[PDB]
């Protein structure tokens, strides 16, 4: 009994006007009583021959029930029909929601079938019930409220809702509701019974509008196991996850087990699954069977033991600060948590995201804190006081140096080994007394020393590398280079700690050794 | 009042963009002015039938306590209709800017329009669908607006326009730039007037409130290391600068330089320079002395804008719209860097506004998710540039300053 929303077709283009499969007498019959129960509960209408658009229906019994089921394919209405303002992608994450004394899940049944259809649209909504008999014509109709299947529904029906609601909703401040598709969770802080109650006049607040929902005794019971977690009115976890005990593991049992495991990361500190994605490597087929390494097995029985005991999150506390704590967990990997109350846990995760060919703790650290930012400002519209193993020197250090710009928020250093350093740093200037390196696969120096060696299989960019490699090979504790390529220059000058290029990594570890080191460019010819 | 039929340029359709997710801070402040905006009929509450978007941010008033609502309508000002500047301006001495956005409310929207105005309120962690509108009269920030207002807003300043035809007045967008070469106390007062003049028919001062000194914006040289002693490494910065300039001017010979750095020898030892060298010094540290003749500012063209990180909160900006072809640079100091980098960005719009009457196509020298967090928390404008993100190279950098 409310606002109908107004539709139109796709621009240019006409309603569907495709031929209604060959039927069954038998399904025939089943479809005659359904449409005509729904003609007289109003939802359907028989048209006129007027009508000349048309829309596949067909007969499917329940599931597990010997029971007839109208189905209606709108596919190609569907893909005439206008689009809508997105159904809602965006979901809730349970860390941002505050605890209630109870909470109440009510179903709304004849959702769609409860809403009426822009009548300048209905026409678009026809259908057709073939006659058993030959010269004795098949039944037309049309849709009057919403088609279950139809593009519009779940978008109109989903605003409609909410229409409805708001005014219950403002007399109401107190209790609070969240819409899922055909789902209306309801919790609030009334003492047991006063809750029950207003429940009842929320469902008949619904029922003004013929909106049918379940009655006490009939209703879902807490926890409430909403799409990877159970939600209790006070506390949350994840679905019960325990790892297989096979022997033999194929590629697909692997990466089935590796999604796993990602998933309970958000929740499940100290999950790690390093070891086993190492086992992918190479693998030719997802039936391969791949046995398992050391390091695997003991990941896999670290976690299997993590995840035995189980964990619970606690509710969004508005009144409360949330701070977030990060951990470097391993070379590229990173642990956090928030909280509001010490080890009083709303989410976990963890940050392997590796931005570059090269890095350093710093950047990938920063980068994570970003990452958090983000996350918080979207479930909880705020952002966290960080706590970071790192000291501000230390920051400010590469910050300042570095050509991009970067900022992070309020944060604490907290002693927490390991802690993030720099482990070394360009000179800003020319060396003096250093012995200079001149480079191009070979190099020449001030005091006559060279070398011009041989490199097989080796790109232009990874010539560059080598010979500084070289230079800083066979100098002494403090070094001047000079090089001609702005490649290399450039992998330095951002003095990266980590890089998955194997070379990179041995000047790395050369440029840690040093006392004083100075890179300069220079043109080419 | 009888609404002018826009319409956006043909085959194009209305807006979808995603909404960047707000603080609760921010979503509050604009549920309270979004609410009232309603009440006025300003704007009005739509329904699914509308999948349009434009993302929509609060930022503060400068010295005051007030929010106001920004809308990113740049991908509807790039889809809308295109609808049909004083070199004096530049010259002024002193310009005020002004925002007059609150005009445009004044004036209804053309009903098939509205529906492309469409923006949301975002809801925390979605617990909320989403509080969802549309513009009713003339929204702020789009560019029909201004256009469609050009009459009534002509009208209401003809009168100022020659009781002191001492005065330029240049408007675009929401801003209203009024500039003079009067004294910095005669000019304020004239500002003030004008601004009852305006209450007299339909505006808190933008940019500080405060003023702007055109006269005074001049051009960063390039520059070169002016030293005692000369050492190999001083000389291979110089050469490289050097060559690297030369491609823009031609003039610039190294050669002298070049030859101070024969031989493999010591990088920290000084060189002592010759007669021809002085001179090739000289004569190139002449030619630098000013920007490259030729460059003209084609306005077919993008206005392209370029930063870089220098350090110390001090950054470099180049204006062009042919590579090394630049209308001018610049330099940018003092917080924290996104805080400076916004500071520059506005800086450096609102010049190419009053300069070329128009907005530049930002680089910028940041990350995406970063900029996306911040940019807000210190944007004061009223109009919102076209940027991307990038990454400076360090001898670019070392180029500039
Ligand atoms: C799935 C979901 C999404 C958003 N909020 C909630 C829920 N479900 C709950 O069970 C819940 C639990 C505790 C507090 N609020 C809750 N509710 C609020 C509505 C009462």
């Amino acid at each position: 009994p409310i606002e109908t929303v107004p539709v139109k077709l796709k621009p240019g283009m006409d309603g569907p006007k495709v031929k209604q499969w060959p039927l069954t007498e038998e399904k025939i019959k089943a479809l005659v009583e359904i449409c005509t129960e729904m003609e007289k509960e109003g939802k359907i209408s028989k048209i006129g021959p007027e009508n000349p658009y048309n829309t596949p229906v067909f007969a499917i019994k329940k599931k597990d029930s010997t029971k007839w089921r109208k189905l209606v394919d709108f596919r190609e209405l569907n893909k005439r029909t206008q689009d809508f303002w997105e159904v809602q992608l965006g979901i809730p994450h349970p860390a941002g929601i505050k605890k209630k004394k109870s909470v109440t899940v009510l179903d709304v049944g004849d959702a769609y079938f409860s809403v009426p259809l822009d009548e300048d649209f209905r026409k678009y909504t026809a259908f057709t019930i073939p006659s058993i008999n030959n010269e004795t014509p098949g039944i037309r109709y049309q849709y009057n409220v919403l088609p279950q299947g139809w593009k519009g529904s779940p978008a109109i029906f989903q605003s409609s809702m909410t229409k409805i609601l708001e005014p219950f909703r403002k007399q109401n401040p107190d209790i609070v509701i969240y819409q899922y598709m055909d789902d209306l969770y309801v919790g609030s802080d009334l003492e047991i019974g006063q809750h029950r109650t207003k429940i009842e006049e929320l469902r008949q607040h619904l029922l003004r509008w013929g909106l049918t929902t379940p009655d006490k005794k009939h209703q879902k019971e807490p926890p409430f196991l909403w799409m990877g977690y159970e939600l209790h009115p006070d506390k949350w976890t994840v679905q019960p996850i325990v790892l297989p005990e096979k022997d033999s593991w194929t590629v697909n049992d692997i990466q089935k087990l590796v999604g796993k495991l990602n998933w309970a990361s958000q929740i499940y500190p100290g999950i790690k699954v390093r070891q086993l994605c190492k086992l992918l490597r190479g693998t030719k087929a997802l039936t391969e069977v791949i046995p398992l390494t050391e390091e695997a097995e003991l990941e896999l029985a670290e976690n299997r033991e993590i995840l035995k005991e189980p964990v619970h999150g606690v509710y969004y506390d508005p009144s409360k600060d949330l701070i977030a704590e990060i951990q470097k967990q391993g070379q590229g990997q990173w642990t956090y948590q928030i909280y509001q109350e010490p080890f009083k846990n709303l989410k976990t995760g963890k940050y392997a995201r590796m931005r570059g060919a090269h890095t350093n703790d710093v950047k990938q650290l920063t980068e994570a804190v970003q990452k958090i930012t983000t996350e918080s400002i979207v479930i909880w519209g705020k952002t966290p006081k960080f706590k970071l193993p790192i000291q501000k020197e230390t920051w400010e250090t590469w910050w300042t140096e570095y050509w991009q710009a970067t900022w992070i928020p309020e944060w604490e250093f907290v002693n927490t080994p390991p802690l993030v350093k720099l482990w070394y740093q360009l000179e800003k200037e020319p060396i003096v007394g250093a012995e200079t390196f001149y480079v191009d696969a070979g190099y020449v120096t001030n005091r006559g020393r060279q070398k011009v060696v041989t490199l097989t299989d080796t790109t232009n960019q990874k010539t560059e590398l080598q010979a500084i490699y070289l230079a800083l090979q066979d100098s002494g504790l403090e070094v001047n280079i000079v090089t001609d390529s702005q490649y290399a220059l450039g992998i330095i000058q951002a003095q990266p700690d980590q890089s998955e290029s194997e070379l990179v990594n041995q000047i790395i570890e050369q440029l840690i050794k040093k006392e004083k080191v100075y890179l300069a460019w220079v043109p080419a010819h | 009042i009888e609404t002018v039929p826009v319409k956006l340029k043909p085959g194009m359709d209305g807006p979808k963009v995603k909404q960047w997710p707000l603080t609760e801070e921010k979503i509050k402040a604009l549920v309270e002015i979004c609410t009232e905006m309603e009440k006025e009929g300003k704007i009005s509450k739509i329904g699914p039938e509308n999948p349009y978007n434009t993302p929509v941010f609060a930022i503060k008033k400068k010295d005051s306590t007030k929010w106001r609502k920004l809308v990113d309508f740049r991908e509807l000002n790039k889809r809308t209709q295109d609808f049909w500047h004083p070199a004096g301006i530049k010259k002024k001495k002193s310009v005020t800017v002004l925002d007059v956005g609150d005009a445009y409310f004044s004036v209804p929207l053309d009903e098939d329009f509205r529906k492309y105005t469409a923006f949301t309120i975002p809801s925390i962690n979605n617990e909320t669908p989403g509080i969802r509108y549309q513009y009713n009269v003339l929204p702020q920030g789009w560019k029909g607006s201004p256009a469609i207002f050009q009459s009534s807003m002509t009208k209401i300043l003809e009168p100022f326009r020659k009781q002191n035809p001492d005065i330029v007045i240049y408007q675009y967008m929401d801003d209203l730039y009024v500039g003079s070469d009067l004294e910095i106390g005669q000019h304020r007062t004239k500002i003030e007037e004008l601004r009852q003049h305006l209450l007299r028919w339909g505006p808190p001062f933008l940019w500080m409130g405060y003023e702007l000194h055109p006269d005074k914006w001049t051009v960063q040289p390039i520059v070169l290391p002016e030293k005692d002693s000369w050492t190999v490494n001083d000389i291979q910065k110089l050469v490289g600068k050097l060559n690297w300039a030369s491609q823009i001017y031609p003039g610039i010979k190294v050669r002298q330089l070049c030859k101070l750095l024969r031989g493999t020898k010591a990088l920290t030892e000084v060189i002592p320079l010759t007669e021809e060298a002085e001179l090739e010094l000289a004569e190139n540290r002449e030619i630098l002395k000013e920007p490259v003749h030729g460059v003209y500012y084609d306005p077919s063209k993008d206005l392209i804008a370029e930063i870089q990180k220098q350090g110390q909160g001090q950054w470099t900006y180049q204006i062009y719209q042919e590579p090394f072809k630049n209308l001018k640079t610049g330099k940018y100091a003092r917080t924290n860097d996104v805080k400076q980098l916004t500071e520059a960005v506005q800086k450096i719009t609102t010049e190419s506004i009053v300069i070329w009457g128009k907005t530049p196509k930002f680089k910028l020298p940041i990350q995406k998710e970063t900029w996306e967090t911040w940019w807000t928390e210190y944007w004061q404008a009223t109009w919102i540039p076209e940027w991307e993100f990038v990454n400076t190279p360090p001898l670019v950098k070392l180029w500039y300053q």
